[PDB]
């Protein structure tokens, strides 16, 4: 990771699919109406850190 | 086919039409042609008559006055 | 907030429209265009040269939408073809090959806005001509190194 | 608690859930409901009628439809939490719940649908380490169209303490993806949400509860927070989003804490599941020491003779004497719940065919018991008395007369239809506790009721309305379609009337239950579940018919056709053989067979102005078009008499003897008996014998049937196989799988189109329907069993299969036909037919 990786909170704006997906690894997701909405900007990814293959 | 002696008849379907009102599996009530037996008139071995299809009357259904329950 | 609406929508595959339940789905009734009218609109460009698989630009002005065939060359020189069966026997079987159109095609050339890396028409003439599998140039003629000696349209249009 | 009890609770009617329990088999529908009738106290209470219909009990087994009532008395302070609705103020402490029988089922059940369409709750069974499982979508997708709002419990919850060892963090992750898992079919579903108001299940309502069901075992959010509430001096509500886990305890600063950083220790684990896994460590090892104090702090009471015994039966007693299961069940169905009061109002608009603006729909919004009686049937259910078909009902107009006449409307009715409206009197009107009967004078809206003898004139889906402007009932869409279906027939030949009365029987009982006869004698039992059928083959042979029965395919329903140009020159001569008659046969253009079904192509029809149509449009030479005599079979069959005789004087009296002979033809295929597609039979020339003596109707209805024989083999005689539209309904991804059994079975696509399109696919397709057995496994298998589908019904196709040749695809059929109705087991030869000039 050469930089800090930030999702923001705000709709993707996607099917009833795989919100699944983004808590497994816990990007914190809900679904606000049938888009699927990130719930909290959040770090996923430190400087240094190994981009997992599911993450990226 | 009568329920008590499973006996198969040939019965008469008086009144108009009436092969239309009978429908195969249905029960339906057999009385006689009033002749001490004996076969009707120019009709080969029909000793007997149809009076009933589901319970209504035959009679009913060709004027008009009832219609058939359902099954 | 929309303010103004120049949106560009990209959606391939023209027959007649569809219009059959089908479309874009998404894109259509939150760009408050339409769904029904969106592919009747589209009828008037691709009816009368290209039924054959379109490439179209929809672009969203409010409620209006302009269906360009976004210069389609392939479609241009399918439909320059001896032409128009429509449906119902297009079924032999839309690769018709024997079709001479010396600036017609040209005209196909300029359409193909600008961006072709050019120097013009000398250029781009040889791009199209190439890409023939149905044409083969110029009724008496193959296509490869025909194209090199093209001595027709050069100045006219720049 | 009495007969008398219940019915001052009915009335009641702002403290009443109706519901449902929603899951997957084997994921506990039956340990739950169990769990919640051992509870119940009041009026139940020793665990209670979850599997009724045995072997339901012996394989564990949720077939299939009964019966729970539930009262349960609300905390004074819990009642302020309450919600709903028009300041009433959820009226004194007490709430019955009826909890109804859902199918496990996951076929998407006419009973599974018909428990859910009243339904004004629905608790949602979904296991922690299996996580959304197809089959609560499935159920869910109805439900949340009925407008069935859920809430959730997540089960099982000790099999990932136990034997996954179930890392803190870890299982926090796994409730986060599957109660939205859950909200994935909430949110697109839900029929407007805002108007529907964000339904919503999540954890901070704390209408998602945590499930030990076999060990009850109930986790409760608000329990949580109720608990902590006065020893952090804390603010319950304002713990109950605390607890919500970005909830971050940072002990050192004491921090209340957005705050991850620095590593943050889970409001989730760090008070909640902490404790629980220390009270299933210390126990599970024979700790004697550490499990006194874990006990002592949180107040574990240790009941009885019941001290025996270490660890897994310690757990068992532990954590039922900390966590009432039934406690914390109820406690979310009570706040949050679905009042019929509250329900109705919004579901309105489904329920009603009519009137929005009816005085009865008006009734229903308001449960108005005031109101014209307005009565969902629901099923007839069940009843060892196999003498009659005790239906279940829900109240949602006016009170429930016994026995009050109430004018009985079968599912079509529309209301200046005279059509099957029979006018009776209920004889009584029941409480269903579940295997058991108590007979109760009144009804109020809104409550479930028991109806006797509505039985006879509800074979079904029923509607009960004193209102003679009533505004029937959108029973219909309990489809997903009955299509595995399989005949049945006696082993025992005397038994014919004890099956007809069963079927009788059957579809009162199930309101899945089609009973239709077949073309080629035989009586069809149809369910929406290759399972669902088993199960309803299993209850004729034990219960309604008592047969001996013998359960055979489906065997098709066969049609013959003429492809090409009659080669012959085809001649008859009668059994006097003065009597000859020449024929052609000629087809049958695809469109105009198509056209006479329609019925385009009337037989009534005066024949100019119908030639008219076959002429100019039909490519019909104009005077053959007129000169039909007959369509035949059963004359408005698709099969012709064209008069290419127009001098044999004879002709006049001939006609009536020829039509009978058509109509007997062509029933009487020659190949399979085997009824007439698509042959037009043009007649020659025919030679009199000049005494109409020996013009016999015995002489000639052999001439014709022979010379339609003779005509039809020259004919380079054809089959016809029906194929049949499917719509199968996917998450995308199953499309896939569609269409790897479509290729299996020689079929066809169709079309496919998206609703509003991350929007479920609809895949529509052509399967032949002798290799569509069985579908809903092979389409499941790839799908991962994603796979719905529903079929037809659509279509009568032609095969190329020249049946005289014993190239075996159509005269295989053939052969079985003739063999069965016995039925010279071959010969089709022109030999026969005709004599030579």
């Amino acid at each position: 990771a050469p930089c800090e990786v930030t999702v923001p909170a705000q709709n993707t704006g996607l099917g009833p699919e795989k919100t699944s997906f983004f808590q497994a690894l816990g990007i914190t997701t809900k679904i606000s109406r049938g888009t699927i909405e990130i719930l909290s900007d959040v770090q996923l990814i430190k400087t240094g850190d190994k981009v997992g293959a599911s993450e990226a | 086919q009568l329920i008590k002696n499973g006996k198969k008849i040939t019965a008469f379907v008086p009144r108009d039409g009436s092969l239309n009102y009978i429908e195969e599996n249905d029960e339906v009530l057999v009385a006689g042609f009033g002749r001490k037996g004996h076969a009707v008139g120019d009709i080969p071995g029909v000793r007997f008559k149809v009076v009933k299809v589901a319970n209504v009357s035959l009679l009913a259904l060709y004027k008009e006055k009832k219609e058939r329950p359902r099954s | 907030d929309p303010t103004e609406v120049k949106l560009v929508y990209l959606r391939c595959v023209g027959g007649e429209v569809g219009a059959t339940s089908s479309l874009a789905p998404k894109i259509g009734p939150l760009g408050l265009s339409p769904k029904k009218i969106g592919d009747d609109i589209a009828k008037a460009t691709s009816d009368w040269k290209g039924l054959k698989i379109t490439v179209c630009l929809t672009i969203q002005n409010r409620q209006a939408a302009i269906s360009v065939v976004p210069s389609a060359a392939s479609l241009i020189i399918k439909a320059l073809k001896e032409p128009p069966r429509d449906r119902k026997k297009q079924k032999n079987i839309k690769h018709s090959g024997n079709i001479g159109f010396e600036d017609i095609l040209a005209i196909a050339r300029v359409m193909r806005p600008r961006s072709m890396a050019r120097e013009l028409k000398g250029t781009c003439k040889e791009v199209l001509g190439t890409a023939q599998s149905v044409g083969c140039t110029v009724d008496g003629k193959h296509p490869h190194d025909v194209i090199d000696e093209l001595n027709e349209g050069s100045i006219e249009v720049p | 608690f009495t007969v008398d009890e219940i019915r001052g609770l009915m009335d009641k009617k702002r403290n009443i859930r109706n519901m449902s329990v929603i899951a997957h088999v084997d994921h506990g529908k039956s340990t739950l409901t169990d769990s919640l009738v051992s509870k119940a106290g009041i009026i139940a209470g020793a665990t209670r009628f979850t599997d009724t219909r045995k072997d339901e009990q012996e394989r564990c087994i949720t077939i299939k439809s009964t019966a729970i009532s539930m009262y349960f008395e609300v905390e004074e302070k819990d009642l302020v939490f309450i919600t709903h609705p028009d300041q009433r103020e959820k009226e004194c402490k007490g709430f019955l719940i009826n909890l109804i029988d859902s199918p496990g089922h996951v076929d998407f059940s006419s009973e599974v649908t018909a428990a859910l369409r009243v339904t004004d709750g629905a608790l949602v069974v979904v296991d922690c380490v299996s996580g959304v499982c197809v089959q609560t979508e499935t159920v869910l997708r109805q439900a949340i169209a009925e407008r069935i709002k859920p809430i959730l419990f997540m089960n099982k919850m000790d099999r990932a303490l136990l034997e996954l060892q179930l890392d803190a963090e870890e299982l926090y992750q796994t409730f986060q993806r599957i109660v939205e898992n859950v909200n994935v079919i909430i949110a697109t579903y839900n029929d407007d949400g805002g108007p529907m108001g964000e339904v919503r299940v999540d954890p901070s309502k704390g209408s998602v509860g945590f499930g030990s069901g076999l060990h009850g075992w109930a986790f409760t959010l608000k329990q949580f927070s109720e608990m902590y509430s006065e020893k952090f001096k804390i603010d319950v509500v304002k713990l109950m989003n605390r607890l919500w886990g970005e909830n971050f305890f940072n002990a050192k600063t004491k921090k209340w804490q957005k705050q991850k950083e620095a590593d943050n220790k889970r409001s989730f684990c760090m008070y909640i599941l902490d404790p629980i896994y220390k009270v299933f460590d210390a126990i599970m090892n024979y700790k004697k020491e550490e499990i006194g104090t874990l006990l002592e702090k949180i107040g574990v009471t240790l009941k009885h003779e019941d001290k025996d015994k270490d660890g897994k039966a310690l757990l068992k007693t532990v954590m039922r004497t900390w966590l009432p299961a039934g406690e914390a069940l109820l406690q979310m169905i009570a706040i949050h719940l679905p009042s019929p009061v509250v329900a109705q109002k919004y579901r309105m608009e489904m329920l009603y065919e009519g009137p929005h603006d009816d005085e009865a729909a008006i009734a229903v919004k308001s449960c108005d018991p005031d109101g014209p009686l307005m009565m969902y049937i629901s099923k007839m259910v069940p009843t060892s008395d196999k003498g009659r078909f005790y239906a279940f009902g829900r109240v949602f107009a006016g009170k429930v007369a016994t026995g009050q006449k109430c004018r009985i409307m079968g599912p079509n009715y529309t209301p200046g239809k005279k059509e099957d409206l029979y006018e009776k009197a209920i004889q009584r009107t029941i409480l269903m506790m579940g295997r058991y009967v108590e007979a109760i004078e009144d009804v109020p809206s809104g409550n479930i009721c028991g109806l006797v003898g509505v039985d006879q004139f509800l074979v079904k889906t029923g509607t009960i309305t004193t209102f003679k402007d009533a505004h029937n009932m959108k029973v219909m869409k309990f489809s997903v379609s009955p299509v595995v279906r399989v005949a049945v027939e006696p082993k025992n030949p005397a038994d014919l009337p004890k099956l007809v009365e069963g079927l009788k029987r059957l579809a009162k009982s199930d309101p899945m239950v089609q009973c239709i006869i077949e073309e080629s004698g035989e009586h069809i039992i149809a369910g929406a579940g290759e399972l669902h059928l088993e199960i309803c083959l299993k209850d004729l042979e034990e219960d309604h018919a008592c047969i001996p029965l013998k359960k055979s395919d489906p065997v098709v329903s066969y049609r013959e056709t003429v492809s090409e140009e009659s080669d012959q020159m085809c001649l008859s001569k009668s059994p006097n053989k003065h009597n000859r008659l020449l024929m052609k046969a000629l087809p049958m253009p695809d469109g105009l067979p198509e056209d006479i079904d329609n019925g385009d192509v009337s037989a009534k029809d005066e024949f100019k102005a119908r030639a008219r149509y076959l002429s100019e449009k039909y490519d019909y030479d104009v005077t053959e078009a007129r000169k039909i005599w007959c369509f035949g079979p059963d004359g408005t069959g698709p099969n012709f008499i064209l008069d290419c005789t127009k001098s044999v004087q004879y002709l006049n009296e001939i006609k009536d003897s020829v039509v009978a002979g058509f109509q007997w033809a062509s029933k009487e295929g020659i190949l399979a008996d085997e009824n007439l597609r698509g042959v037009r039979f043009n007649i020659y020339d025919v030679t009199l014998h000049a005494d109409a003596i020996h013009r016999g109707g015995g002489q000639i209805i052999p001439t014709t049937r022979r010379c339609l024989y003779a005509a039809a083999i020259t004919a380079k005689p054809r089959l016809m196989e029906p194929v049949y539209l499917c719509e199968i309904q996917c998450p995308e991804v199953a499309v896939g799988g569609i269409y790897g059994v479509l290729n299996r079975r020689r079929g066809h696509v169709f079309e496919e189109n998206q609703v509003v399109g991350t929007p479920m696919f609809v895949v529509k397709a052509y399967l032949p329907v002798n290799e569509s057995f069985g579908f809903t496994a092979d389409l499941r298998s790839n799908t991962g069993g994603q796979a719905f589908p529903q079929c037809v019904f659509d279509h009568w196709q032609v095969l190329p299969g020249d049946p005289s040749e014993p190239s075996s695809k159509p005269y295989a059929i053939v052969q079985d036909t003739r063999k069965r109705k016995g039925l010279k087991e071959g010969l089709p030869d022109l030999s026969q037919y005709l004599d030579k000039l």
